[PDB]
RNA sequence: GAUCUGGUUGAUUCUGCCAGUAGUCAUAUGCUUGUUUCAAGGACUUAGCCAUGC
RNA sequence: AGCCAGUGAUGGCCGUGUAGUGGACUGCCAUGGCGUUGACGGGAGCGGGGGAUUAGGGUUCGAUUCCGGAGAGGGAGCCUG
RNA sequence: GGACAAGUCUGGUGCCAGCACCCGCGGUAAUUCCAGCUCCAAAAGCGUAUAUUAAUGCUGUUGCUGUUAAAGGGUUCGUAGUUGAACUGUGGGCCACGUAGUGUGGUGCCGUACCAGUCCCGUCCACCUCGACGUGUUUUGACCCACGCCCUCGUGGCC
RNA sequence: AUUUACUGUGACCAAAAAGAUGCGACCAAAGCAGUCUUGCCGACUUGAAUUACAAAGCAUGGGAUAACGAAGCAUCAGCCCUGGGGUUAUGUUGGUUUUAGAAGUCCUUGGGAGAUUAUGGGGCCGCGUUGUUUCGUGUGGCGCGCCGCGGCUUCCAGGAAUGAAGGAGGGUAGUUCGGGGGAGAACGUACUGGUGCGUCAGAGGUGAAAUUCUUAGACCGCACCAAGACGAACUACAGCGAAGGCAUUCUUCAAGGAUACCUUCCUCAAUCAAGAACCAAAGUGUGGGGAUCAAAGAUGAUUAGAGACCAUUGUAGUCCACACUGCAAACCAUGACACCCAUGAAUUGGGGAACAUCAUUUUAUUUAUCAAUUUACGUGCCUACUCAGCACGUUUCUUACUUCUUCACGCGAAAGCUUGGAGGUUACAGUCUCAGGGGGGAGUACGUUCGCAAGAGUGAAACUUAAAGA
RNA sequence: AAAGUUCACCGAUAUUGCUUCAAUAGAGGAAGCAAAAGUCGUAACAAGGUAGCUGUAGGUGAACCUGCAGCUGGAUCAUUU
RNA sequence: GGAAGUCGGCAAAAUAGAUGCGUAAGUUCGCAAGAAGCAUUGGCUCUGAGGGCAAAAAUUGCCAACUCAGAACUGCUUACGGCGGGGAAUCCAACUGUAUAAUU
């Protein structure tokens, strides 16, 4: 029902203060931990190297494998679980090859029905993956 | 406890006008709220009032006539310069063309209108329309 | 409501408007000084003074005739009481209870009251101090207050 | 521009979030690129290390 | 949630040192000084003029052209002026 | 396909490959995948990722919510803090003249109504003719606004 | 002695950037330039003028506020005049000495003031105990008038202060009101166990049984004894308490609210981090006590099984004293204080009217706009005294818990709320305080304070989800 | 007037020891979250077949059961006038 | 060189007084504790503080005792006696005490 003192500038600002930590979206810019949790740095984009393909099957209403891979971050040594996009295209990626790894689309939440992926491939030896896709480019 | 007069005769005035009375009852009295209803009466809003002595605070019995949609007191009295009339016409009234705010200034208590005649800012005490 | 309970009492009494005299009075303000110095010196209160000239004498006001309020009158005579009457009635009857909690120490109802009562003489002493009718550095303690008290 | 829309039910009215939308002399990456004017340009990480010339 | 005093902490007296004032520093004396109106400790960070978003109130950025401060691998000392 | 502008077109695949920020599409007739043809947006530009501002009255001073959706302390006392009743008081004259509300009195006063008289019917329900009061005028006078002048601008005290 | 906040007007405030005047760089983002009378030039060319928190500084205004002071006998001296008393300048500098002022300090005349009456106390005592004013010349109303005296003396300031909030506190009264609290003494049946008599074959328990007691006399009947707990019916949309809670009678101790009042006082107040006290049941420690019921345990059933529901038992506990604990669907799932608010029946305490007891305005013939008096009304019991008493009927008032199924606006997503709000809120401002920000992980982990323990307070994140919910 | 001697003062650097912060390996013991339509039962939703739920204490393969006080969010707004 | 000796650090070595600063886990809140650890210590010449008794009294005079705290100068061959080594853990017994005179 708040003060409304005139004298009570100490008393709201104290209010507000404290009440600004319940939201999840002030807190966590404010906060630094999950940054450190963050296989990127705050970063954008990430390169790695690939140490493995696996298949990862969707979610329960849906049915099919998914066409993922594992890489090791280069600036951190982690390890983390890309998408591979579009139709083919895991047959451009090789074991111990460097690619470009950027975020899918929600800020570290997983999306569709795949698991536990947040990270997809961009680019593959430093050519392109959707370039290499419409044969726009050769891969080096 | 009571802590405001003035805003405790405004809500009795804009009470009764709501349930369409034809006299209201206010108690106590003081000089700031004598000021403000003559200031509504001089524009037309209310009409006669009368004051009742008893060596205390005084009583005021109140005619209405049916022209006032509210009134209302703002707390606290914040401070008005001379060029911010326009702000808090915008906010607290229902248009630019009637309706008052009443300030108390160094030249005593008035409506807005004539405060901008004169050049004076001052304290918001209230409104009616 | 009450300062420390939840009652909602309204009973009280009301002056009237017209503040003369009546004419059938036919008692000079120097009489009624010599009847309110001749009551304290029988050793009353000034409430119970103007109770009892209110009930025998025919005297409504004490104001009203002589101009004067009763209290200012005995002070102006030297006869006025050491502590504040109202001070006084609330340490007397915070000693009765003290006295009857030393032979009941079960009695949590009682233990409860004599809270509230403490609170208020303190309360009231505070502004006693500020108005400079108790000396500064006067405190009341349970140990004491037995004594200079009815 | 003082503006909102999709998802909880067999249907209804809510609370509430997730998603959509516009900008950034705000950075990076992908595809594409005929003419002209004006412009920032190893700050972010490593106040890390330096051939040569001035 | 308490901080500051052997070895300066707050103030006083006579001095020394400085271009000059000063617990800046030597000797002696008193017990002071700060704090829920958040001291002490911790985290991020060069400050400002300003930039972005504009019903209004606000939120956020400012290493970077102008002004001020600091540094020349780290950290200490010094001559000439 | 919807949010969101634009196809119930034609082949292939058959819960696979894949799409899909969200809702969802795909098991033999797929408006959503892979392609062809048409069409849409804005265009020398246009997608994607991360951060931030507005959307957000989902941080609410302006401006949120608290019976049952998240949320009133088990109850009293109580310090710092915030908030706290009324009063000393805003004057009066003189003209002028368009207002200007009211009372008090002037002046005449068709018609209507009322009271008091006279006669007359009735005994449960009706009428005639006069000596005044009203109503309506017209000024005075006290409230009101506009415009000039004056005041030792309460009383008192000088002149 | 008067001061701040506020407000009007001006001072002091780098540029760039931002708002703005002017100029057709071909337009524009820009820039501060440029134009033409055809110039040995001119326009005395231009390049205006703004905003910039908060603090500071100058001079207006005094309505709302704020900082001071005071707490009213801790006070109050009244003014002007005339007659008395007891540093200059002497030509300059340096020394001695004076005459006067002024000041204070006591007497006295002149005058006018006073915001509160020289007339207040004794004694020395002695004496006796028809003129205005209304109202119709006149009438009628008019109002005023038609231990007492006495001279003296001494002492004496004792009346000048806003008012008493339908704000708080205190006082007196009905020895009012009530399952309010603490102490003693007793009372009542019942459950259990004994004792004495009588009788004789079963009693108990269940849906049906069995475990169990019984000719060594159970169950049943009468009388009595012992110990511990508990106070039925009356008992209610009733009372009291801050909440938790409180139910036999009598005797005691200190309190509490409401009501009544021409008592007193004069802002003493509201809400509250920190802090304090109290707080159901279970639980803990040390002594008592131990009738009933009964976690744990035992036995019999039922069941596919039955560590349960049913039956018979049975320990801790249940009760008291003194210490702890502070965890409830601790609920009205609704924070405290203050204002306004429509209707009809009821109810709990106090008071007024009534009953009973005592005592013995004009007017007004010709009117009316918000009336000048709705105030009315009886019953039963009652000395061959907790009594001028006790209840009932009728009309008002203050306080409290409520109801409308013959309760209005208004509000709400709805269910519903409604003088007691969840109303008077996008027509959004009376005051203070405590919580919440999608669902889970979780009131969990870590750290720290309190506790004998059991626990209590404070209190995250990594991850995971598109709904959960009303 | 150079080298050089002694003392005071400023003081780099190294070693040792405390304090503080940030990241980090670990046999074993647990908790949470998912998947697979695995095994045992049936606690809740109807009086859910013993009404349900809160606080507390004990017990048991699991859900749960039992004792004491409380609530209706009940399956009753209700019966000596 | 530093326990490689030995069943076993047995025996020996080793710490050490006083003063200033500082001190962990655990805990029945009393302790643990002298926990752990760092620094100073001579000689000589000086300075300050700590009192009684008398007097016509913040004054003057007379006088006793041995502690504590400082300064300058100067020195070391680390130099009598006496005087705890410390820490991290497991098992048993709560603790002080008694007890096989002559192997426990
Ligand atoms: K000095
Ligand atoms: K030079
Ligand atoms: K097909
Ligand atoms: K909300
Ligand atoms: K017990
Ligand atoms: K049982
Ligand atoms: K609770
Ligand atoms: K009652
Ligand atoms: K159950
Ligand atoms: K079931
Ligand atoms: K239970
Ligand atoms: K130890
Ligand atoms: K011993
Ligand atoms: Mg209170
Ligand atoms: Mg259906
Ligand atoms: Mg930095
Ligand atoms: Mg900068
Ligand atoms: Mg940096
Ligand atoms: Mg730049
Ligand atoms: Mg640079
Ligand atoms: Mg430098
Ligand atoms: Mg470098
Ligand atoms: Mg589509
Ligand atoms: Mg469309
Ligand atoms: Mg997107
Ligand atoms: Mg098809
Ligand atoms: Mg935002
Ligand atoms: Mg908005
Ligand atoms: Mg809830
Ligand atoms: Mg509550
Ligand atoms: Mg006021
Ligand atoms: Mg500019
Ligand atoms: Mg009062
Ligand atoms: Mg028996
Ligand atoms: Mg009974
Ligand atoms: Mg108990
Ligand atoms: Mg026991
Ligand atoms: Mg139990
Ligand atoms: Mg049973
Ligand atoms: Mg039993
Ligand atoms: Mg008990
Ligand atoms: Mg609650
Ligand atoms: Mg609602
Ligand atoms: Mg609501
Ligand atoms: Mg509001
Ligand atoms: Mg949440
Ligand atoms: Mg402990
Ligand atoms: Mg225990
Ligand atoms: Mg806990
Ligand atoms: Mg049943
Ligand atoms: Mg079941
Ligand atoms: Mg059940
Ligand atoms: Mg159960
Ligand atoms: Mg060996
Ligand atoms: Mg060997
Ligand atoms: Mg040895
Ligand atoms: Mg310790
Ligand atoms: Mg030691
Ligand atoms: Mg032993
Ligand atoms: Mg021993
Ligand atoms: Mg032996
Ligand atoms: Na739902
Ligand atoms: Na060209
Ligand atoms: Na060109
Ligand atoms: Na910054
Ligand atoms: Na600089
Ligand atoms: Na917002
Ligand atoms: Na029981
Ligand atoms: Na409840
Ligand atoms: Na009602």
């Amino acid at each position: 029902t708040k003060t409304n003192g005139q004298h009570a500038a100490r008393k709201l600002v104290r209010l507000r203060r404290k009440n600004r930590w319940a939201d999840k979206g002030w807190k966590k810019s404010h906060t630094f931990v999950a940054q450190k949790a963050n296989p990127f740095g705050g970063s954008s984009h990430a390169k790695g190297i690939v140490l493995e393909k696996i298949g990862v099957g969707a979610k329960q209403p849906n049915s099919a494998i998914r066409k993922c891979v594992r890489v090791q971050l280069i600036k951190n040594d982690k390890k983390i679980i890309a998408f591979v996009p579009n139709d083919g295209c895991l047959h451009f990626i090789e074991e111990n090859d460097e690619v470009l790894v950027s975020g899918f689309g929600r800020s570290g939440h997983a999306v569709g029905d795949i698991p536990g992926v947040r990270f997809k491939i961009v680019k593959v030896s430093s050519v392109g993956l959707y370039a290499l896709y419409r044969q726009k480019k050769e891969k080096p | 406890t009571m802590m405001s007069v003035l805003a405790n005769a405004l809500r009795c005035i804009a009470g009764a006008e709501r349930r369409g009375k034809r006299q209201v009852l206010i108690r106590p009295s003081s000089k700031v709220v004598v000021k403000f209803l003559q200031v509504m009466q001089k524009h037309g809003y209310i009409g006669e009032f009368e004051i009742v002595d008893d060596h205390r605070a005084g009583k005021i019995v109140v005619n209405l006539n049916g022209r006032l949609n509210k009134c209302g007191a703002i707390c606290p009295r914040f401070d008005c310069t001379a060029r911010d009339f326009e702000k808090w016409v915008k906010n607290i009234l229902p248009s630019r063309q009637f309706g008052f705010v009443v300030l108390t200034t160094s030249l005593g208590i008035m409506d807005h209108e004539e405060a901008r005649a004169r050049n004076t800012g001052g304290k918001v005490l209230g409104f009616f329309y | 409501v009450r300062m420390h309970g939840n009652g909602h009492g309204k009973a009280a009494s009301a002056l009237p408007y017209r503040r003369t005299p009546p004419t059938w009075l036919k008692s000079s303000s120097r009489d009624v000084i010599d009847a309110v110095c001749k009551l304290a010196k029988k050793g009353l209160s000034p409430s119970r003074i103007g109770m009892q000239l209110r009930d025998s004498m025919g005297i409504a006001q004490v104001k009203n005739v002589t101009g004067r309020k009763i209290l200012r009158i005995l002070k102006h005579k030297g006869m006025a009481p050491e502590i504040p009457e109202d001070l006084y009635c609330l340490i007397k009857r915070a000693t009765q209870m003290r006295k009857h909690l030393e032979r009941n120490t079960k009695d949590k109802d009682t233990k409860f009251r004599l809270i509230l009562v403490e609170s208020r003489i303190h309360r009231l002493a505070r502004y006693y101090r500020r108005v400079k009718q108790l000396p500064p550095t006067w405190k009341y303690e349970s140990s004491t207050a037995s004594a200079m008290v009815a």
